């Protein structure tokens, strides 16, 4: 019907929303876990320390061994590095030298990478000639990459700058699935433990849950004011957390569709790069734009410790999945393990 | 033209379909997975160096 | 307390021989 | 009194040689080098640092009873240490002119010959040909009883009072008539040709990236000169006396004090006329 | 992937003799290459290894000094020049390819291998007893192996490897590190051990397993006696 | 001690020094990037400089190896990869000089050259500014005053003249004046006068970059 129509029932829609959401909060989680014991002061010393690069490095994930890390890095290489034995285990030189975003594959086979080009190349570890081939390249986006992450051997969902996700098939190379719901540019993804729901957070300030198999938005969540850089998810899969470029990162859960609590600092004013869960999610580890890293307390909202080793913009951070270790990198070309 | 607004309309109706449950109980389930998964961590509990495969 | 004698790179030369 | 005034400016030279470059060293290490200009300015910091700790001894033999305490054995591995020392000062700063003067002129060509792996070797070459220098030093400084009562080390040589010639025209030659000229060459065809085909016009920042460089350069040359000049004019004057006259001596202690301030304050022209040091300094 | 070796042939005793080994179809530059001498009726013999920048270059006990090993990463050719040949090296040779990483499968692929003929410690030592071994296809049979040292290292990874070479055919890696099976092979081989006495099982056996299996790299490789399998 | 990493750290030490080797070709190798005005005429420059997302155009020119960037493709927010070429030796500013009158068109790349200029990634860097249709320009400033544009032009209506101010009001959006520099230079037809003008622009960067290395400015 008419535009004014429309906009009129959506305005509608979205007030019944915000009702629903109102009136099915009752407790804050402050008041709630107030009775818990803190934390308290945490120490984290560098355990290991990475200077192969040599460049401003902009990726790092974690293979699901717990033992090998690939870094992304704007000088086109990437790097396997040996957590245990500080070692280069390949060296992946790319085509195109842009590269924001890096992914390695659960079965470890495999390992992805993009940036400003609009492909998410994929690269073959276990080749019979001993080296990396480019196996796939994905060239259906339209705008930059921002992550494309792996779901098996055949799966990933990649999230680009034309503010819609996909997800591709590595044995065919076609868009299985589309997602644009987004009107903001997509930034960073998270992927459940479960593998069948993932959330996104865009420019818009707003944080989508979309479902791999169906392949729409059950949930949109608009907590935030500014653009959205990092986002991650609870171990436990009923939450998640996302950063933002206003100094304030939001903790957000799926069955309440409603944000549980925010941290931030008078002190902080920079805004927030990457967002990482430890095993037990009582620590939020979240990058920042300033050289130091911070680590928060997820049910109190308390400033368990900084980690401040570096001397760059802190552009990668992520937990291993046994969490053992932290890592995070930075631009300063460096790569530092916490523990 | 309007197939845009009326799938917006459309995707906010299904969004607005859904159940929600107390915030409380998200915070107490929260609470107890938290809680359940504390000492194993070995993030929030340091871990001795001789069972710790970074020791310097 | 009075030395007044001949000087060569920093050291003292034997002097006029 | 008349006995105070050597010791006093000298402790004084050596402590700002020392905070100065314990200054640059603490700099230059904080900013990791990959860089040659990094490693030829760490290399002219410790050899100064060296020098200043060597100072002393040298002070030491020149202010009190006049007599060197230190064995006869100590006497030639100082000599040696204080002479290498201040040479290869001078070899370490018209390698660092030239080296200016190869990245300024030439900027593309320069990118073959450079990096690390050229600049230590460059480094240990400078290093062997400040021992081969010194060689004729070590031969000599064998205690000299002159006093009789005292002694003092002394660099008597073979055919006495016809070698200060040969020696004197050598370390003058070697120290402050080939570098000193090599630096000036070196920093005149820096400014010469500055810019490129006057591309940029003359705008605001040409024009103080012209008048820095001179400031810099002429800086330099100032430091150099007027601190050595005096020294070496004096050993040159000296070859053709042969008694004192109350105040050749405190003329020669002054020149002394001159070079020592040279090699203590060169960190700090380093750091004065450099903006980016600086801005560093504050953090 | 393919290695084709040369330079074999009969050869008078004190004289010399070049092997040379064409490699292609895999990186040649990044890999590590290895050399294995079999005798005619003993067991799989080390000889030497190069590394893949050419340095960190071993030789056995009885080879260094009077042999050398090259290689050329334009070329893409391995050359073994051996010189004061006697009566002991009569022997066939094989090249094999090696590259060390983690998760990484050493020893993977080998070589064709070519014949020579000569006319007229503190090393580990691996037994493994069990010079024959009768089988009857459809059953399950198991291989024993022992080694004077503890092949436990401190990190963790216990460095055993266990070959397969059927008759009239090149040795074919089956396990490494007694735990990790190799690419390409069967599920049906496991590999155990316990640090000094090392168990390899084959089930549902067929005819296609038989042939000698030989054992294993803690410090430089000594092989085992060899495991006969008669159908 | 290690039984079988010795071979790993070798492996590590061979791709350190391939990485190094790598590293050092690449800090060689002069940077350059690509921006403006929609149809300012990129694709003339490159045509005059001989050689989906990011376009790279690699050539050699007096023994220097040019590495060239064209961003025109990309339909997203410019602040969310803008940051990623901070470190560029120079950047090439392409504004149409017949362009005054095509409505405004002046004054958005006049916006566009404020933003790049005073954004806080390219506070060090040198820009190249290239001025093109310059015989358009001849040809239209006779029919068409330049007052259309610039109200405030109170002067003839001659080339050399309009030129000038046009070149003034560009160069005066630069507020970082104490240490950046603007190469202005008008395109011609003929070969060999563009390529000279970025050659002679990258070399003088580079003359400053060794003068700041080496602490002398």
């Amino acid at each position: 019907s008419e535009l004014d129509q429309l906009r009129q029932e959506a305005e509608q829609l979205k007030n019944q929303i915000r009702d629903a959401r109102k009136a099915c909060a009752d407790a804050t989680l402050s008041q709630i876990t107030n009775n818990i014991d803190p934390v308290g002061r945490i120490q984290m010393r560098t355990r290991r320390t990475l200077r192969g690069h040599l460049a401003k490095i902009y990726a790092m994930h974690w293979g699901t061994d717990s033992r090998l890390l690939v870094s992304a890095s704007q000088d086109g290489k990437l790097i396997i590095w040996d957590s245990y034995t500080t070692n280069k285990v390949h060296a992946i030189p790319l085509r195109s030298s842009w590269v924001m975003t890096c992914a390695y594959a659960p079965s470890g086979n495999y390992v992805a990478c993009g940036g400003l080009d609009n492909i998410c190349s994929i690269y073959n570890l276990k080749t019979r000639e001993g080296n990396v081939r480019v196996s796939r390249e994905l060239a259906g986006h339209t705008g930059y990459l921002s992550c494309c992450r792996f779901l098996d051997d055949n799966q990933i969902v990649t999230s680009s700058g034309d503010t819609t996700c996909a997800l591709w098939d590595i044995e065919t190379g076609q868009q299985t699935t589309t997602f644009t719901g987004h009107t903001g540019d997509v930034m960073s993804l998270s992927l459940a433990p479960d593998t069948r729901l993932f959330v996104s957070g865009a420019c818009d300030a707003s944080a989508k849950l979309w479902d791999v198999r169906e392949g729409m938005c059950r949930q949109t969540f608009t907590g935030h004011e500014s653009d959205i850089n990092a986002i991650c998810f609870f171990p436990n899969g009923n939450a998640f957390a996302t950063g933002s470029d206003d100094a304030t990162c939001r903790l957000f859960d799926l069955r309440a569709d409603q944000e549980l609590m925010t941290y931030s600092h008078d002190n902080i004013i920079c805004g927030i790069t990457s967002v990482s869960f430890s095993k037990s999610g009582r620590l939020l580890l979240a990058g920042y734009d300033d050289f130091n890293c911070n680590v928060w307390d997820a049910l109190k909202a308390d400033r368990a410790g900084v980690l401040a080793g570096h001397d760059n913009r802190v552009s990668c951070l992520g937990v291993t999945d046994d969490g053992m270790a932290v890592a995070t990198g930075s631009w300063d070309s460096f790569l530092k393990i916490w523990n | 033209s309007i197939a845009q607004a009326r799938k917006l309309v459309e995707q906010l109706k299904m969004e607005a379909n859904i159940d929600r449950i107390k915030v409380s109980k998200a915070a107490a389930d929260l609470m107890a997975y938290c809680e359940a998964h504390a000492k194993e961590d070995p993030l929030l509990t340091p871990v001795p160096a001789s069972e710790n495969p970074f020791r310097e | 307390f009075d030395m007044l004698r001949c000087m060569l790179g920093r050291v003292y030369r034997p002097c006029w021989q | 009194y008349i006995n105070i005034i050597m010791p006093s400016v000298f402790g004084t030279i050596c402590l700002l040689g020392i905070i100065g470059n314990s200054t640059v060293i603490f700099a230059v290490v904080k900013k990791s080098c990959n860089n040659v200009p990094d490693i030829f300015i760490i290399n002219l910091s410790v050899v100064d640092l060296l020098f200043l700790l060597g100072m002393p001894f040298m002070i030491h033999q020149l202010m009190g009873n006049g007599v060197w305490h230190f064995g006869e054995t100590m006497c030639t591995l100082i000599t040696a240490m204080d002479a290498n020392s201040q040479f290869t000062s001078t070899y370490i700063l018209t390698a660092m002119a030239i080296d200016r003067y190869l990245a300024t002129v030439h900027p593309i060509s320069s990118t073959k010959f450079r990096k690390p792996s050229v600049a230590t070797l460059v480094i240990c070459l400078l290093w062997a040909l400040s021992f081969i220098s010194i060689t004729p030093v070590w031969l000599y400084a064998r205690l000299i009883p002159f006093p009789g009562g005292a002694v003092g080390c002394g660099i008597r040589l073979p055919n006495p009072d016809t070698d200060l010639y040969w020696f004197t025209l050598y370390q003058f030659f070697l120290a402050f008539a080939l570098p000193f000229v090599v630096i000036t060459a070196a920093y005149v065809r820096i400014l010469q040709r500055m810019t490129s085909s006057v591309a940029p016009a003359s705008q605001r920042s040409i024009r103080l990236r012209t008048k820095r460089v001179t400031r810099t350069a002429i800086a330099i040359c100032l430091v150099f000169f007027v601190c050595w000049a005096p020294y070496y004019v004096l050993q040159l004057t000296q070859l053709s006396i042969s008694r004192p006259t109350l105040t050749f001596v405190y003329l020669y202690n002054a020149a002394i004090s001159l070079g020592y301030a040279n090699s203590c304050l060169n960190p700090f022209v380093y750091i004065v006329l450099c903006e980016t040091f600086r801005k560093r300094l504050v953090l | 992937v393919q290695l084709v070796e040369s330079g074999g042939g009969l050869v008078q005793p004190g004289g010399s003799r070049k092997l040379s080994c064409s490699a292609s179809g895999f990186a040649f530059s990044s890999f590590g290459m290895h050399w294995v001498r079999q005798a005619p009726e003993k067991g799989l013999e080390w000889v030497a290894y190069i590394s893949s920048g050419s340095g960190t270059i071993y030789y056995a006990d009885t080879v260094k000094g009077r042999f050398t090993i090259s290689r050329d990463d334009p070329k893409n050719t391995l050359f073994l020049q051996m010189t004061s040949l006697r009566s002991e090296d009569t022997a066939m040779y094989y090249c094999v390819r090696s590259i060390y990483y983690y998760g990484s499968s050493p020893f993977d692929f080998w070589g064709q291998g070519t014949t020579l003929t000569v006319s007229a410690s503190a090393d580990i030592v691996m037994t493994q007893a069990t010079s024959s071994v009768p089988v009857t296809p459809g059953e399950s049979v198991s291989i024993s192996c022992r080694s004077s040292k503890s092949l436990l290292h401190s990190n963790g990874n216990t460095y055993l490897y266990w070959f397969l070479q059927r008759p009239g055919q090149s040795p074919q890696l089956l396990i490494y590190r007694m735990s990790n099976l190799a690419s390409g092979v069967p599920d049906r081989f496991s590999g155990s051990g316990s640090g000094t006495a090392f168990t390899l099982t084959i089930s549902r056996l067929e005819a296609e397993d038989v042939g000698v299996y030989y054992c294993m790299h803690l410090e430089y490789l000594t092989f085992g006696a060899g495991t006969k399998l008669e159908l | 001690l290690s039984a079988e990493d010795k071979a790993a750290v070798e492996r590590s030490k061979m791709i350190d020094r391939n990485l190094r080797e790598d590293g050092e070709k690449a800090a060689r190798e002069v940077k350059l990037l690509l921006l403006g005005a929609g149809e300012s005429g990129k694709n003339t420059i490159v045509k005059q400089m001989k050689i989906t997302g990011i376009v790279e155009t690699h050539f050699t020119f007096k023994d220097l190896h040019f590495k060239m960037f064209d961003v025109g493709a990309q339909r997203s927010e410019r602040k969310k990869w803008i940051h990623c070429f901070e470190g560029v030796t120079a950047i090439i500013f392409c504004v149409a000089l017949s362009d005054y009158d095509l409505v405004n068109r002046m004054h958005a790349s006049m916006k566009l050259f404020d933003s790049i200029c005073n954004n806080k990634w390219f506070t060090d860097t040198s820009i190249i500014l290239f001025l093109n249709k310059k015989d358009l320009f001849e040809e239209k400033i006779k029919k068409s005053p330049l007052t259309i544009c610039y109200p405030e032009y109170a002067g003839s209506n001659t080339y050399e003249e309009a030129a000038a101010y046009i070149q003034c009001q560009f160069e005066d959006l630069n507020k970082r004046k104490d240490t950046k520099e603007i190469y202005t230079h008008f395109t011609c037809s003929t070969d060999t006068k563009n390529v000279q003008f970025v050659f002679d622009a990258v070399t003088d960067v580079i003359i400053k970059n060794n003068l700041k290395d080496c602490g002398l400015f």
